[PDB]
């Protein structure tokens, strides 16, 4: 559907964590929306980017591509403005075949998220520590 | 007396560490006392008052003695100091400058030195959940990491086999006369031919013969010593983390009817687990020097290579075969290194250290400055040994299986060159 | 943590469906985890994997993978024997820095989940939808 | 499931043959397990290994490969040690497709067994005799 404002509750370890998403357009050349929260610098406001394909004569299935950007403000870097340090990467993609089906795809997109919420990952992601 | 409490006899006189001490120790109570009186440098209810008196206390601290002796394999590390501390809640010497100035007759100013209190510090934890699965992670990528020095050392150590069993036909050439097979392995170094061709002695051809070969030799001796050495650091695998961590403490009574002094510290919860990795059978002779030092290995290889000799008049046929034999003798000692290895002595040690903290004054409600610093004195160290795994995945026996029948072959070919 | 049963509620766009997950061991080499649902052939059993990483003299970054892998069994292929007919691949990363706070990566974890939930991602993913 | 102490009872044509085998951990390089008895000597000790396979580009089939290594300790040589005599070899593979169901290979596995207590075997492997 059209890009909105996307409220999104329950967020961090605490899960009263809370953030917005105001829709940034879409740069038509790669075809790909963007999604941000709203700061003060767009350098350091939170980036949420989706993307859709089709299939070519290069490859006969369909991508669907996000990506997340999270960077990491130095509030006092002994300087008058803030700085990014570290840059948070979080990139999930998808494939399907011409043929897949919806609940197929419905399937994938709630385990996923299941997945997230699993005690498994989160040491995996939190901790990072492997599967024992 | 003659068994120190580190070391055990055995059936031929040999000196050991005894296993059973070494791994626990024993629980020794001390009574004595560390700092029981402190000093006052200062000024209090106006008036020039410099007194000791004792604060809390109390003395109650297991502890057992180090141990530094010689290590249990050859060419090996040294044995781990297995020492047992048992927590009394550590206390830190309190150095506290602190001024004040209020009202219009209460002025005073003190230090309390060496001022130690009680807190509330966790004895025990647990970090294997995430350093056990660490650790195995390491074993993937060292043999891709490290892989290349190893196999690159394999090649190096096989070609010096080769030029052993080609420098015998020389020597016994002159033993049965056969010379006819010296001329041909002398043309196949040179490049050209420039050979003396003046009738000399018999064994003095087999000098000019081996002029290159002698200096091929000594470049490979010479550079093994350095990595063979590099390779043993590999086999201690030791991995840990840091985390952060903040305790609280309250109920500081220093300053009696004055007013009383609060703050927090910071320390970093870590842990490490190190793996001993050496020979099952290895620990079982050993004594107090037996075997041929590695001090003068540099010093005593160059002493053949060189065109001085201190032998020529002293019977060179007989240090000829001395100087093989003792070659393979050293040769035959790190053989004796890669026959079975497998894990044997293992330990956890868990420690906490001190980082930066801070320190605020008060009084009764009013701020104040203060500037402080304190040191620590003891700190937890606790090295239990033990020998299990909770996922043990390790194998090193057919990797450096290919190195263990080279020098079998050469330690069987000088047993050749007898009288 | 310890590689366990997962079960999984809330799933598919029904919601009611479930799904557990057996541990399947790690693959040491790769130094990967394997989860699977318990089916009757592995080939059609639903996978899962998750792997971390540590920085190497290549890269400075933690590497997080979590790849999913839903075949669709052919039930009649006018043969005895079902076979595979298209295969879902759900995959997902994450990227951080030595010096990466927990609270970022939890911030991350959440989010990602949210957007999974998110009516934007739903017609991307179930319908095939760009971001209009 | 984990590497245990492998007890075995019913061994050796007597059949009142024990045996135990320590789990030696796994070589990652091959990605093989290795079991062992305790003996004095590893060298001298008997040797069990085993390792399962996945299909790659080279292959499509798995295979689960099981070898049995049992020297015959010389202990008097002349010498104060025991050497290694002679060195039996037993080797069991397992050849499988990626449609193989549970039952079939379950099937194959106790089948082989009984043939190995099958009145057949024996004299094939203990007298060393063709099948007249």
């Amino acid at each position: 559907a059209k890009l909105e404002t996307v409220t999104l509750g329950n967020i961090g370890k605490d899960g009263k964590q809370t953030l917005v998403l105001n829709p940034r357009g879409v740069n038509p050349t790669n075809g790909v929306a963007s999604l941000s929260q709203a700061g003060a610098v767009p350098a350091l406001e939170k980036r949420v980017t989706v993307s859709v394909s089709q299939p070519s004569r290069n490859r006969k299935n369909y991508k669907v591509q996000v990506k997340i950007q999270n960077p990491t403000a130095c509030t006092a870097n002994g300087s008058c403005d803030p700085s990014v340090t570290r840059q948070a990467y979080a990139d999930v993609t998808f494939s399907f075949t011409q043929y897949s089906t919806d609940e197929e795809r419905a399937f994938v997109r709630t385990e996923l998220a299941a997945l997230l919420a699993s005690p498994l990952l989160i040491d995996a992601i939190d901790q990072l520590n492997p599967a024992y | 007396p003659k068994l120190p409490r580190g070391l055990r006899f055995g059936a031929d006189n040999e000196i050991l560490n005894d296993f059973q001490e070494l791994w626990f120790p024993d629980l020794f109570i001390e009574s004595s006392d560390t700092h029981p009186w402190y000093t006052l440098k200062g000024r209090v209810l106006n008036a020039h008052l410099d007194d000791r008196l004792p604060n809390v206390g109390g003395r109650q601290v297991r502890r057992t003695p180090h141990r530094v002796t010689v290590p249990i394999a050859s060419s090996g590390l040294r044995p781990v100091t297995t020492v047992q501390y048992d927590p009394a809640a550590l206390s830190f010497l309190l150095n506290a400058r602190v001024d004040w100035d209020f009202g219009n007759g209460d002025s005073a100013n003190l230090v309390i030195n060496d001022f130690l209190f009680r807190t509330f510090a966790p004895k025990e934890f647990d970090f294997s959940n995430s350093l056990v699965p660490r650790y195995t992670q390491a074993f993937s990528a060292f043999n891709a990491k490290y892989g290349t020095m190893i196999g690159e050392g394999l090649e190096t150590i096989k070609y010096l086999g080769l030029l052993l069993r080609r420098l015998r036909e020389g020597y016994r050439a002159v033993k049965r006369g056969d010379l006819r097979a010296l001329r041909r392995v002398i043309q196949s170094y040179h490049n050209g031919k420039w050979k003396p061709a003046t009738a000399g002695n018999l064994w003095l051809e087999f000098r000019y013969g081996l002029m290159p070969l002698f200096y091929d030799i000594r470049d490979v001796m010479l550079d093994w010593q350095n990595r063979h050495d590099k390779i043993q650091r590999l086999l201690r695998f030791s991995v840990g983390h840091g985390e952060d961590y903040v305790v609280e403490f309250d109920n500081l009574y220093p300053a009696v009817a004055y007013f009383k002094l609060k703050g927090e510290i910071t320390l970093e919860r870590r842990h490490r687990h190190g793996i001993s990795y050496a020979n099952r059978e290895g620990y079982a002779v050993f004594d107090n020097g037996s075997l041929r030092p590695v001090s003068d290995w540099k010093e005593l290889a160059t002493a053949f290579i060189n065109p001085h000799e201190v032998a020529w008049e002293l019977t060179p046929y007989s240090f000829v075969v001395d100087w093989f034999l003792n070659v393979g003798d050293i040769l035959a000692q790190q053989g004796q290194l890669y026959h079975n290895i497998d894990i044997v002595d293992g330990f956890d040690r868990r420690d906490i250290r001190l980082k930066s903290f801070t320190i605020k004054g008060e009084r009764n409600g009013r701020p104040v400055n203060v500037s402080a610093s304190l040191s620590a004195v003891d700190l937890f160290y606790s090295r239990l040994h033990t020998s299990n795994l909770p996922f043990a995945t390790l194998d090193l026996d057919t990797t450096f299986s290919s190195f263990k029948h080279v020098l079998d072959s050469i330690f069987l070919l000088t047993q050749r060159v007898k009288r």
